[PDB]
């Protein structure tokens, strides 16, 4: 609660967000964005989460054409409780506070959503989503530059055998 | 990515100018979202950011501009590890067996019979990270590995960073809250100001050796070839730790490129070197920054930049929309010569009449010479001490240069490239009376939208990246979030598209306006100022509160 929004949108669907507070800016940006991208968001999550098995199976890819299974485990292996832990707790107020209102705007628009922009309405992977989601998000772009373009490289991984 | 930052010396208002013109996915993670964020009286910031992000990552505000583009700096190293000869499972480090780590992680897998199934899986680490296998070249075997450090898995500053850069008032302030807080992972940042300051930064989060260690500690032959590579057998070798750095391990702010002028900076993803050629960059780690030959995006923006002519708004969007295939200039003069030289040669007759006919673009209207050149451009790569004028560090923006068919076996080589390239395109499904923009599209719903650029490799400083799919050539990445900001007296101007448009959502009705636009080449207003808002006509307002 605490969280309030002034949003004007000009052509083409750009929005202007005006808050009092972190809180509030988080709330209108995260509200804007699910209106325009709530299935995309919720995919990329889905993926940040490594739960793309989960919900598509083996034969799937990620929008960055990693195969399921192996982006599922890169992304559970870098998202770990623990990072996402000491990530938050290094967190100054203000960026939890932006995180907070973002978490909680998308959901605004979630639960008001009834497909007129959401054309993945009804999927169960399009649900509510946590601070923590944003962080799973954030450390996947973090790493973009680094292991992230290892990950298929990280899953091949293994000791060798008995072999000549 | 490019970015092209002009001063008060060159611009023609005496102010500071930025072209922002990054090339990113048109899906996913990555896709750009236009959005100005206000709390009144502390924060007034306008750009596009990347998904689930509550900041501006490309933007700007009342007295400045700053984007993006990805840098060659390394953000990670390999290490490679001397195995235990005793034990593949345990790595030696001055000398001593140390055992790696495992960290089992659990999946859930749904199955052809739709319920789920635990998958478990084993990640083995290092004191440096995880090892990784690139089968045939980082193998795990009986006697080496290979772990990854990553710099930006301890970089928790990348949010705040951001936020930071959001409440920045101008060039000067820019640069103190970056070198500060060095929280930038894996980019350069570009900027203008009302003042007329250009700056350049190679300022992001970077592995620190000290200088002295560097010829040991690399693996040489995978240095040579751009992997950051060290030697994990070695204590010496651990990042260095300066307590200036933000983070251990890091490179200090101090030691990293940086460029303020007042006429120009620009970059197009080479690094730091050539940023403005009056004043090169050099002398950094190899981690840093190397004097490489810059790519054909660079060289196109440096062969327009550089000199005395004012630089109006108008010059650098032009550089955007014409489309100029710049690789062509290097070659296709030679090309055409050889072409003449060989009248008689009915396997070469078509290429040779699509490759004279060719306006040099890749535009819309641009005619098939472009789909022949591009494939005679990925077998001339391949081949040989073909350069009439090899690249020289002496001539670093006019070289390599022209082909040398005066030598026999060039002539030969270079002829059977064009007759092959010219086999592929007639071997595909296309009229040679098709143009390119009936070939590069971009989908939406059932409908196509034409798509003009072309890939950057090829010297387009449009970059656009695209995929065979059905009967198209599909785009997936590339120019995406165009801004151009000026500061006249009433506040900044800032003029460009999203060029995939705001809405991933084929319901929105932003789905396809912006890329209607895009495909005409026609920029728009990026309004900022209360009046400019209010002055539009489509202006819709919501309150919320929970």
């Amino acid at each position: 609660t605490g969280l309030a929004a002034d949003i004007r949108w000009t052509a083409y669907g750009v929005p202007h967000i005006r808050a009092k507070d972190e809180r509030g800016l988080g709330y209108g940006i995260g509200y804007a964005y699910a209106r325009d991208n709530a299935c995309l968001l919720a995919e990329e999550i889905v993926t940040a989460r490594g739960e793309r098995a989960r919900y598509f199976g083996s034969e799937g890819k990620s929008s960055a054409e990693l195969d399921n299974l192996p982006s599922d485990i890169f992304y559970a292996w870098l998202n770990q409780p623990e990072a996402l832990q000491a990530f938050w707790q290094a967190q100054t107020p203000a960026v939890r506070q932006l995180l907070e209102g973002y978490a909680a705007g998308f959901n605004r628009f979630l639960r008001e959503a009834d497909g007129k922009t959401t054309s993945c309405l009804g999927q169960p992977w399009l649900r509510a989503i946590a601070t923590d989601d944003l962080l799973r998000l954030t450390r996947r772009l973090l790493v973009e530059g680094g292991v992230g373009q290892f990950a298929d490289a990280l899953v091949a991984a293994a000791p060798p055998g008995a072999e000549k | 990515s490019n970015a092209i930052a002009v001063g008060s010396e060159r611009s023609a208002d005496g102010k500071g100018m930025l072209l922002a013109n990054p090339h990113f996915p048109w899906n996913g993670a990555m896709r750009f979202y236009q959005m100005h964020l206000t709390i009144p009286g502390r924060l007034d910031v306008m750009g596009a950011s990347l998904p689930g992000l509550p900041v501006v990552n490309i933007g700007f505000s009342r007295h400045l501009a700053w984007t993006h583009t990805v840098d060659t700096s390394s953000h990670f190293t390999l290490y490679r590890l001397a195995l235990d000869p005793k034990d593949p499972r345990r790595y030696l480090v001055d000398g001593r067996s140390l055992p790696l780590e495992e960290k089992s992680v659990a999946i859930e897998v749904r199955g052809a019979d739709g319920k789920l199934s635990r998958v478990e899986h084993k990640v083995y680490q290092s004191i440096y990270g995880p090892l990784v296998v690139w089968p045939g070249k980082l193998d795990w075997n009986r006697s080496e590995a290979y772990a990854l450090r990553d710099a930006n898995l301890e970089n928790t500053r990348v949010l705040q960073q951001w936020y930071s850069i959001n409440q920045a008032s101008d060039v000067a302030d820019l640069r103190r809250r970056v070198e500060a807080l060095q929280g930038i992972p894996w980019v350069n940042t570009l900027a203008a100001d009302e003042q007329g300051n250009a700056l350049y930064m190679n300022q992001s989060v970077v592995p620190y050796l000290k200088p002295e260690l560097i010829p040991a500690c690399a693996i040489p032959q995978l240095v040579a070839e751009g992997l950051p590579a060290l030697q994990g057998q070695d204590s010496r070798c651990a990042w260095s730790r300066d307590p200036a750095a933000a983070q251990a391990g890091i490179t200090p702010a101090a030691q990293l490129p940086v460029l303020l002028r007042r006429d120009f900076v620009q970059n197009s993803n080479d690094s730091a070197w050539l940023t403005n050629p009056a004043s090169p960059l050099q002398g950094f780690s190899p981690l840093v920054s190397q004097e490489k030959p810059i790519g054909p995006r660079a060289r196109y923006a440096l062969s327009r930049l550089q000199g005395k002519q004012p630089l109006e708004a108008k010059t650098l969007e032009e550089m955007v929309t014409a489309n100029h295939v710049f690789s062509a200039d290097q070659v296709l003069p030679d090309l055409l010569r050889l072409c003449r030289d060989n009248q008689g040669e009915k396997s070469l007759a078509r290429a040779c009449a699509a490759l004279a006919q060719w306006d040099r673009g890749a535009n819309l209207d641009s005619g098939s010479g472009f789909v022949y050149f591009q494939r005679f451009m990925q077998r001339f790569a391949e081949l040989d001490g073909a350069w009439k004028e090899p690249f020289d560090a002496q001539r670093p923006l006019d070289t390599p240069q022209g082909i040398a068919l005066d030598r026999p076996q060039v002539a030969t080589q270079v002829r059977q490239a064009l007759a092959d390239a010219a086999a592929e395109v007639e071997k595909s499904g296309i009229p040679d009376g098709a143009r390119w923009g009936d070939l590069q599209v971009s989908t939406r719903g059932q409908e196509r939208i034409a798509i003009p650029g072309g890939d950057g490799h090829f010297g387009v400083y449009n970059a656009i990246q695209s995929v065979r799919k059905g009967d198209h050539l599909e785009v997936v990445g590339g120019t995406s979030y165009i801004q151009l900001v000026t500061f006249p007296e009433e506040g900044p101007k800032a003029r460009g598209l999203l060029a995939f448009s705001q809405s991933s959502d084929p319901r929105s009705p932003h789905y396809r306006d912006q890329t209607e636009l895009f495909s005409r080449q026609q920029w728009q207003t990026l309004p900022f100022s209360d009046r400019q808002i209010d002055a539009d006509p489509q202006l819709q307002r919501l309150s919320i509160r929970e």
